[PDB]
């Protein structure tokens, strides 16, 4: 929703977020028994 | 070796004292792959998916089934297809209160409008610093606290007329 | 979309938005009577003017494909997708 | 409390039947071994509808084709149901009375053209004239469906083990090799 | 509806706070009617039978079963023919850690010699007079706050010499 009225200043925000494998199992080990370990490998940033 | 049944009371008693603490939080705004029937939930969890907000519990309480004639004059309450009372705290281990029933509601569009499927309970939710109103969207929030109890229910719809009650009751073990 | 709405096809030369100006070259109207469908971009609808347009060398001219409906649809190319024909294979950028 | 399927299956042209009891892998050697069981991915990611398609490669024409695949409700009423009773010897009683009905979400697409098809058939173990019925058809050029259907209650299908197989029948008009865009499968019911 | 796991490791970390005011108890000084055999332990109890004795939980953390190769360089602790590992409170949730060790030894003739049976641990003990020891006859207790976790064991004998180390691990939902 802009207003319509004036000057309307459009932007964005790049949105962090940390991303362990623990909230992202699609990220836990699926080479064997999926988070069999080797699956907390490492962590992501995320900022849409 | 076992826990006892007044040790699930005193754990009761421990969650319904953090009551100031407690928020509602819904979340899940888009479709599950099949809205007829919410997959069941996964203890594992520590916040809902696609999260739309937190509101302030206006009832955390404990209660137990309800017993005529003794209880005909406590406060009952009717709750997935049964009949329970409210218990306050210092009565708890007089009447076996094991038991915790936490509700809120959303009063139209304090929370962004939509539809929502998941529903929690968190405790220990703390806002960004001045903050003050009961409803918060993830942003606004500081700390989550603990997400203690969960559910993924059929999508609810929410506009300004509609005020969103959800509730669950619940106990510490429900299997023993 | 229906026999009575349609796409007019005007040419036009470019403006420094890099978008089209805004001059008739050559215009053309075409109802869904004039237009050919095809489930994998093959239903060959001829746009022809009424006189030619010359079409100098070195030069973006651009198509305007004037309509107030939008059930006229198309088939576009766009950036790495698979084709429609033959979905498996995907484009250039800019397929042109 | 919901009711679906989630995380075995065997790519062949072979014709086979399991017996009454028989456990999971006994397609493979019974079918000389020619075929394959699905590609890991099927278990990691086809388990939830997403957009990671774990796409596959077919051989039919003088041959058939087919994908098997199990449901063996023990790996799974044993862990969300283990106050209910899965050894006693009509135990498949409670499986399809605790069950009620089913019926199935399954999502794919073609990659063959928007306006050329290919034919699948749903089959189903029962173990009364010990067969993979034919319970539903769909046709299918490049766009998806979900191929799925209601089913009825399953008493019929339950192998001993309280587990069963089902399986996909392909066809493909004369295209002698082929691809599908398989996405993801479920099947559906309820608690309380 | 349910709790979840995370609600069990955070309920741990309040019952290790509580941890000062924990007590080995020890009772049935006399026979059951079958020794090899005693009766099941019942819940609703508030404390146990012919009491003996109080000593202060010598041991309170939170624990774990020991997994390989990640504990193998750790903290173990041997305990029912199973071994465990040590975690602690601002870990709990990485470790997975639910379990509560709890323990006290009871060295030769610090409470009356003679056979006990029962074994249980106790948290918001308060003594009388104010008496700083921590082992206590029912004589010197005032309040006997909460019995959380107990046992009916066979019977076994104490002398001069033999130390009575008993102890527990224990989940605030051992079975949902």
């Amino acid at each position: 929703k802009i207003t319509g009225v004036g000057k309307e200043t459009i932007g964005i925000k790049l949105t962090e977020r940390i991303v362990t494998p623990d909230e992202d199992a699609s990220l836990l080990d699926q080479t064997s028994g999926v988070p069999s370990y080797f699956s907390k490998g490492a962590d992501r940033l995320e900022e849409k | 070796a076992i826990a006892t049944y007044n040790s699930h009371v005193e754990l009761a008693k421990y969650l319904v004292s953090k009551a100031d603490s407690v928020y509602l939080t819904i979340g899940k705004s888009t479709p599950w792959s099949n809205e007829t029937n919410p997959p069941q939930p996964d203890e594992n969890a520590t916040v809902l998916q696609e999260v739309i907000g937190y509101k302030k519990a206006t009832k955390v309480t404990l209660v137990r089934p309800s017993k005529s004639p003794e209880d005909d004059n406590k406060n009952l309450i009717s709750y997935g297809n049964k009949s329970w009372v409210e218990v306050t705290p210092e009565n708890a281990k007089a009447e076996g209160a094991k038991w915790v029933y936490l509700e809120s509601s959303i009063v139209g569009d304090e929370l962004p409008l939509g539809t929502y499927r998941q529903v929690g309970f968190v405790m220990d939710l703390v806002a960004k610093s001045g903050i003050s109103k009961f409803n918060l969207v993830p942003s606004e929030v500081e700390s989550t606290g603990t997400l203690l109890f969960f559910d993924n229910k059929q999508f609810q719809n929410r506009s300004e007329q509609t005020t969103a009650k959800e509730r669950f009751i619940v106990e510490v073990d429900p299997n023993s | 979309g229906d026999k009575q709405s349609n796409v007019v096809i005007q040419i036009r030369g470019m403006g420094d938005q890099g978008y089209p100006n805004k001059t008739i070259y050559a215009e053309t109207v075409m109802n869904a009577d004039d237009i050919k469908v095809s489930n994998n971009a093959s239903a060959e609808t001829r746009v022809y003017f009424d006189d030619p347009m010359m079409a100098e060398g070195g030069k973006e001219y651009a198509i305007v494909i004037i309509t107030e409906n939008s059930d006229y649809t198309m088939w576009v190319g766009t950036r790495t997708k698979p084709k429609i024909d033959k979905p498996n294979e995907v484009i250039s950028g800019n397929p042109y | 409390f919901y009711g679906h399927i989630n995380m075995y299956g065997y790519v062949t042209s072979y014709v086979y039947n399991p017996g009454m009891t028989s456990s999971v892998n006994q397609i493979s050697a019974s079918t000389e071994g020619r075929g394959q069981e699905v590609p890991t991915d099927y278990y990691m990611y086809t388990s939830t509808k997403n957009n990671n398609t774990v796409e596959l490669s077919m051989q039919t024409t003088s041959g058939v084709s087919y994908l098997y695949n199990n449901f063996n409700f023990r790996d799974y009423m044993s862990k969300y149901r283990p106050q209910v009773d899965l050894q006693s010897d009509e135990a498949r009683r409670i499986v399809s009375d605790y069950i009620k009905e089913l019926s199935i979400d399954y999502y794919l697409s073609a990659v063959i053209p928007p306006d050329e098809s290919i034919e699948i058939k749903l089959q189903v173990y029962d173990f009364s004239i010990n067969r993979w019925l034919t319970v539903s058809i769909n046709n299918l050029s490049f766009y998806e469906k979900n191929i799925g259907s209601n089913i009825g209650y399953i008493k019929d299908y339950l192998n001993s083990e309280l587990n069963m197989f089902t399986r996909l029948e392909i066809n493909a008009g004369k295209r002698d090799s082929v691809d599908i865009k398989v996405n993801y499968l479920d099947l559906m019911f309820y608690y309380y």
